[PDB]
């Protein structure tokens, strides 16, 4: 409301200065207005806000009115106007008027500008109230900050130094008034008088982006930083500090910031410790930070001398850590690969910081958040996160992360490790990439839902990056860091059985290169059966027996190719003893039996007088199955087992010729028939029929003579008379109808 | 039809032999691309699963041969398309690779084409018998039993005829070639 | 109160009575005193107890008073003295007056006792009220007790019948008031009646004493029983009718008794079913049983009553049963033993009882619990149940229980047969304790030995008591017994085993006096293969092979022993074939073909033929077992297939030696050797190449010219080479080096 | 020490072939008599274990020639008294016995007294190799064709020492006879 009236009476007077202004003659009338409206920002009951906008309204139409006089000037004159100015009643007014005609007069009269700009400058220290003096210095600023006696003056009255000191003592004079304005109103309103401080620090700022387009370095020197520092330490307030510290690094140059560093740490330390040099400190390295992230042993001489700072103070250890990541930020980004002083922030920080850190607990901590962005600074920072792995150190302060965050942190960085398609870990790689599994792994639904697909297919890679016998020594001694217990190996180990296939034949393909590559087979063989033996610690497991079937098969192939064929056959007597041992569900055990039966069916390097044994085995303990169907099926295929089939039939030891034993063929033949026969039901034991009857006519077609035709017509009687005479019709039926349909036209 | 893509990939054997889709290949079988992926298996994991899951709005899945911890998967499953009907397994609840017991097998299940991923783990293809055999080798690379081509294919039903298209990352360096196959079902 | 206020005045009068009974001449004043006394006898206020003592007290004061009179009698008299006192007011004490004067009128002058004796009793007609006549009575008894004229009599006149007058019409008179005090009195007082009439039972029953104190047997039967039963077949009262013949039969002697059996057994047939007879009879044959266990045609009259008892007492289940139970045990008390008795027993008494039990279902029930006491009645009382077995009809009853019942007493009686041995059983007493196994066995922790099995190893044990011909007929007839099923034979039958070779031998040990021995092997031995056919059929358990393998394994043994090999080779290529078709655990297998092997070692008479077949069949089976260890084993033991060790390795070229086939032995150890190389274990298999230089030490010494002291001399070097270089130490390499020491302190 | 008697019997078939021990065996064998008793198993019956362990404070039961389902058990138990190590058997395992084959079998187990009861089951005794052999003979006196009174043994060992007392039912009527043998391991 006092804002609304006082604007009020601003529009007022201003729509009479302009027809004033409109009319020669009239000037002295719009002045004498102006000075009633100026009036107006005599008040010191606005609110600061307030204040502000009465000051913008009567600041704009003082440009009108100082745009008037500065074209008067330029195209008549007007006489004595400068003193003419000084005979207005009201002070604020008249000051206003001083200063407008003073930018008039500048602009007609370059002979007196020392004079009258050090007079307008000299007589602006009468006002005695801090914000509209500051405001009055705006107006002076708008009108003559762009004047100054400076450079352009080529030899009469001014210089470059002449507008450094106008500056300089235009800074005392409102730092002494940002000082006072703390202290103006009464003690209780300290917030709201720092708030409006908050919001006057532009103008002091503004002379500082005046003084940026001035002297160069020595000069900077000499007589702009060398000023302003004694000021800056000695206001000993904390708005200006950091603000003005801030304005003065970003506007002006840092070549002349550079030249002055150790000036500026000098100020840094000539602060009270009771100003907010924590918030100065940050802000100060965080610039810095700046001055490392935008893509003089500096590092030495800001590292140890912000370790004395920190010194000098006692500091919370959040900040201290803060200070810290800023610390590696700027070591990051100014040294990535300068190992050197990497490892000295790894050292030169972080035993310092135990000591320091009063080490409770510490996840939730923003120190801690810190922490990790310092440890993220180097993974972040590196092209080869293999230089972390370079700092002896880097890795083991790792364990003296606390221990949540050891999880959050170490996890985070591997799987980073992981995204990477990353390079060879050499064993010294190795050894790191490691015992960050092992804090990993130890001490021991996976609300985790880590690690190994991509974690196992990675490893497995990066391990045949290394030499492949040492990839053998790696992996055992990795076999036993995996002493983590039952619920890993399983999904673990098989890819390691087969970064031991690639070993396996990585020796063959040495094999007339070496002949201890058959020994180095049998030494892996060795660990086969050792590591196998480990599993079967693990006896709670489903699939631990197919498993392991599986891995006896193909280590009994690779055995073949290794010719290191000794340690097969005891491999799958071994899996018998799986056999044994594994008999918990009776469809489990039809379908693992028959898995058994298809390995077999690969199973290609037993000599003749081991694999028929083998084969009968295979074919008793199929006969000591539960029931008849299964039976069935299992007997038809031991017919497989000795005929024109299967893979094991074109074997390394068959060299894909065909066992062909037709006469025993025959007899697991009508063996089959005569289960079938027992089946007692009609349509399931005639569609067995007619398929054991298109079996039959494999082997006639294979050329089985023990299957004859006279037992294909035998067969296809007892089918027509069951399959008509004795079926009740049914889909099952129709199709053993269409099955025996389709049997006769392949027999012709 | 087809409005409606079906892909058929093989020999994965993850992390059996092989871990991954080539990424050029995840790309062309990327989500939105497929809305029917039939994998024959070994994936082995519910990671695997949701991932297969997502790539597109309808996947059927059979038993797998290492995959014998998922006991409440279907072992065997027929597709219907227009008038072609479509059985898929991949081998283990067969009995082995012989041409008849292959046509016995087709006979009961009322299916026309066949794919199968054996040890070979290398892209295959031939019709015999009127019916349509298809391996589409590794879909990872797979190792083979054999003495390599990653591949795998998308099939194309319209009424009464099938079109296999295969893709393959083929050797000269790694190139995606595709190649185009078509099967009609016997009247 | 009242009594003993009563008492006071009858010890008063007492005192009175006396005090004049000191003077002669104050006797009607002693009597007027006395009569006061008595004249307390009228209240009837007083309980039946203290009525009763109020009657003692009066009692012990007529005590004094009869001394008095039976005093002065002696001394001077009073004429008419039994008129006179006759004058007195009061009834009662003018009665008991009466009977104190006419005893001692019996003591003065015994000439009128008889006659008076006839008065007195004349006048006992009138007290009519129960307890008042009865104590008044009971005085009389008293009173009159040494006088009476009989055979016994003290010298009055009169004869038996007198003193049979004075004594029945004396317990008419007193059981008519004894009965009449059921009723008089108020009818709310029935049980105070009981009460009454139990009190005063003994005053009814001292003349049967007094009776029994008099006339003898022939005066018995005419002059008591019938009195007395026509008072018991006509009171149709309960308590009397228990009491009166309670007390007859023990008052008078059973030697009377027996003279009047037919009188009491006429009695015994009208007993009517809603009188308390039960308990009547219950007391009376239990006395009977009693009788008969102090151990006239008593048995048939008896008998044929209790069948006239039986129709006229019809009772609830469980006391019918019991009612039996007690006939049973004076059945037993009677006749258990004598057949036909026996058989009587059976049909007429216990078929007639489970015809007449029209029973409700009762195992549990006490009618069971009875019936079973009954039946255990003839086991108890049969001594010699061997006797009660003596009855072809012994089963006979066992038709008759229920099953469970029959299957409870059976198993009870089994039982009862292992406590003891039970005799040389002939060949029908073997058929009728198999009709008792049948019902044990069928329908059906066996510590119990259940049913059987303990039992069945006595059968066969029992089986030895008789000779071959008589076994062979006892051993068919049990297996025929033995149509059991498949979960019973299998405890049951190895026994038979035995049995059938201990006839088979028993057989032999006829060869010179039947050569039909080899026929009656051959009939024994078919029999025998039959049975275990039988076996074969029932493979539903474990053992099933192992018991049909050791018992075709015996009966060949058996057929070597008797030299009937011919049967031998077949039930051993059988046998073989139950290892083929049966058998498949591996270490189960292990074990059947050590067994084997070891049978073999007890293998000699087979025609070489046969045996050199079965020698080289067996040498196959040991190369077709499953395990390399296991294959180790079997080779080395095949090679005493053909060592000098074991029996199996006598041919019959060999002359008593063993085949000593030192080359065959070698080429057996040589393939030991080629299975121990690739056995891949470095200790157990240097132990073994230690065990088996052993045996090649062994097998030099028991002459085999193909092991040489050089093949042990270098392969000692080669144990030294192994055992220091390459054995990692364990119990097993010291046990090692100590067997390889001993090695060569065996080679010297 | 007589503290610790040792029951050495065999050849059972309870009831697989007879009834009992004799009576006097019975109360020879009697609780409060033996400390412990080595039995050879193939009982068959229950209540035999369990009056068998109720003869002695201890029980110890190896696995029989008849026992092929409670195979758990060893066939054979070491005990130790001052110096002594302690094998006992019956003896199928072994293929021949002559002087090499308890020898061998004496340095497999490294003991001092070797215990066996063979299917001839008659008694005999030798002192062999610084070691002790003893057959207790046919105890219960089960019978077969092979080339018994019945009897049974005590034994006690003390130290290096044992003593053996052989209990025989002897025939003239049946007359128990007994014996005792003393046994000190050799140095």
């Amino acid at each position: 409301r006092l804002l609304e009236d006082a604007l009020i009476a601003v529009r007022q007077q201003t729509a009479m200065m302009r027809k004033f202004l409109d009319t020669p003659g009239k000037l002295m009338d719009a002045l004498k207005c102006c000075s009633t409206l100026v009036s107006e920002l005599r008040t010191s009951s606005l609110s600061p806000k307030q204040y502000y906008e009465l000051y913008m309204a009567v600041f704009d139409a003082l440009r009108y009115l100082s745009a008037h006089l500065r074209e008067n000037h330029p195209v008549n004159h007007l006489a004595d106007l400068y003193e003419l100015v000084q005979y207005a009643g009201n002070i604020i007014p008249r000051l206003y008027l001083m200063i407008t005609v003073g930018t008039a007069y500048m602009s007609i009269d370059g002979a007196p500008v020392k004079e009258l700009m050090k007079d307008m400058m000299d007589m602006s220290r009468g006002v005695q109230h801090p914000v509209r003096g500051l405001f009055l210095r705006y107006y002076l600023s708008g009108q003559a900050r762009d004047y100054l006696p400076t450079g352009d003056s080529d030899g009469p009255e001014g210089n470059l130094q002449d507008s450094i000191n106008f500056i300089l003592t235009n800074f005392v004079e409102m730092n002494k008034l940002w000082v006072r304005l703390q202290h103006q109103g009464h003690s209780r309103e300290r917030d709201l008088r720092t708030q409006e401080r908050r919001e006057l620090q532009l103008l002091v700022g503004s002379n500082i982006v005046r003084l940026s387009q001035l002297v160069d370095l020595p000069t900077y020197r000499d007589s702009i930083l060398g000023p302003l520092l004694e000021q800056i330490v000695q206001c000993r307030d904390i708005l200006a500090q950091e603000y003005l510290l801030e304005v003065i690094t970003q506007v002006f140059p840092d070549e002349y910031h550079l030249h002055t560093l150790d000036q500026f740490l000098g100020a840094v330390s000539r602060l009270n410790p009771h100003v907010n040099v924590k918030a100065i400190v940050i802000g100060m390295m965080n610039r810095l930070s700046d001055y490392a992230e935008r893509e003089v042993p500096l590092y030495d001489i800001f590292f140890d001398q912000v370790q004395h700072l920190v010194q000098a103070q006692h500091l919370p250890i959040q900040d201290t850590i803060a200070l810290c990541c800023s610390l590696a930020n700027l070591s990051l980004n100014i040294y990535p690969e300068r190992l050197d002083y990497v490892d000295g922030i790894l050292a030169y920080a972080l035993a310092k910081v135990k000591e320091h850190a009063n080490s409770a607990d510490l996840h939730s901590q923003p120190a801690q958040q810190s922490l990790l962005s310092l440890l993220q600074s180097p993974l972040r920072r590196y092209v080869s996160i293999f230089t972390a792995l370079s700092l002896p150190t880097y890795v083991s302060l790792f364990q003296a992360q606390t221990y949540p965050t050891r999880r959050a942190i170490a996890g985070e960085i591997v799987r980073t490790l992981l995204k990477n398609q990353t390079l060879i870990s050499t064993p010294a790689h190795l050894e790191n990439v490691l015992e960050i599994l092992k804090v990993l792994i130890k001490e021991g639904e996976t609300d985790e839902t880590m690690e190994e697909q991509g974690w196992l297919a990675r490893l497995v890679h990066l391990i045949h990056s290394d030499d492949n016998d040492t990839q053998f020594r790696l992996l055992q001694m990795t076999r036993k860091a995996y002493a983590e217990g039952n619920e890993r190996i399983r999904t673990t180990t098989p890819p390691l059985i087969t970064a031991g296939l690639k070993l396996a034949r990585r020796f063959k393909a040495r094999e007339h290169y070496d002949d201890n590559w058959s020994s180095q087979s049998s030494s892996l063989f060795k660990f086969l059966h050792s590591a196998i033996s480990t599993l079967y610690t693990r006896v709670n497991g489903p699939g631990v027996a197919d498993l392991c079937l599986r891995l006896f098969c193909s280590c009994g192939q690779v055995a073949d190719m290794t010719e290191f064929e000794e340690v097969a056959y005891e491999f799958f007597a071994q899996a018998f003893t799986v056999y044994e041992e594994s008999i918990s569900d009776s469809k489990a055990q039809f379908q693992a039996v028959c898995v058994i039966a298809s390995a077999l069916h690969r199973t290609r390097n037993f000599g003749r007088e081991n694999y028929d044994t083998l084969i009968t085995k295979c074919a008793q303990h199929a006969s000591k199955l539960l029931r008849k169907p299964d039976q069935c099926r299992a007997v038809y295929l031991a017919s497989h087992l000795w005929w024109a089939t299967p893979i094991a039939a074109r074997g390394e030891t068959e060299d894909t010729e065909l066992y062909r034993d037709g006469k025993r063929v025959l007899e697991c033949l009508q063996r089959a028939l005569r289960v079938a026969d027992s089946c007692m039901e009609t349509a399931t034991s005639i569609e067995l029929f007619v398929e054991i009857l298109d079996r039959y006519v494999y082997y006639f077609d294979q050329r089985n003579e023990s299957v004859t035709t006279k037992y294909l017509n035998g067969l296809i009687e007892l089918i027509h008379s069951n399959l008509a005479g004795n079926q009740q019709d049914s889909a099952s039926v129709e199709a053993s109808r269409k099955h025996f349909i389709q049997t006769l036209e392949m027999i012709q | 039809s087809m409005a409606f893509l079906i892909l058929v990939i093989g020999n994965l054997h993850i992390p059996d032999r092989a871990l991954d889709i080539p990424p050029k290949f995840k790309k062309l079988l990327s989500p939105g691309k497929i809305s029917q992926t039939l994998c024959l298996g070994n994936l082995t994991d519910r990671a695997t699963y949701d991932y297969l899951r997502s790539i597109s709005p309808d996947l059927k899945i059979v038993r797998g041969r290492m995959d014998v911890e998922a006991t409440s998967l279907p072992l065997m499953q027929v597709v219907t398309h227009g008038s072609l009907r479509i059985g898929f397994l991949e081998g283990f609840t067969l009995v082995s690779e012989e041409p008849d017991v292959l046509l016995a097998e087709a006979n009961k299940l009322d299916v026309d084409v066949l794919c199968w991923a054996g040890g070979s783990h290398r892209f295959e293809c031939f019709e015999y018998m009127d019916k349509f055999f298809v391996n589409p080798g590794s879909a990872t690379g797979a190792f083979t039993t054999d003495w390599v081509v990653p591949s795998f294919c998308l099939m194309d039903v319209q009424g009464i005829s099938l079109t296999l298209y295969v893709y393959q990352l083929r050797k000269d360096t790694e190139n995606v070639a595709v190649e185009k196959v078509t099967y009609t079902k016997p009247v």
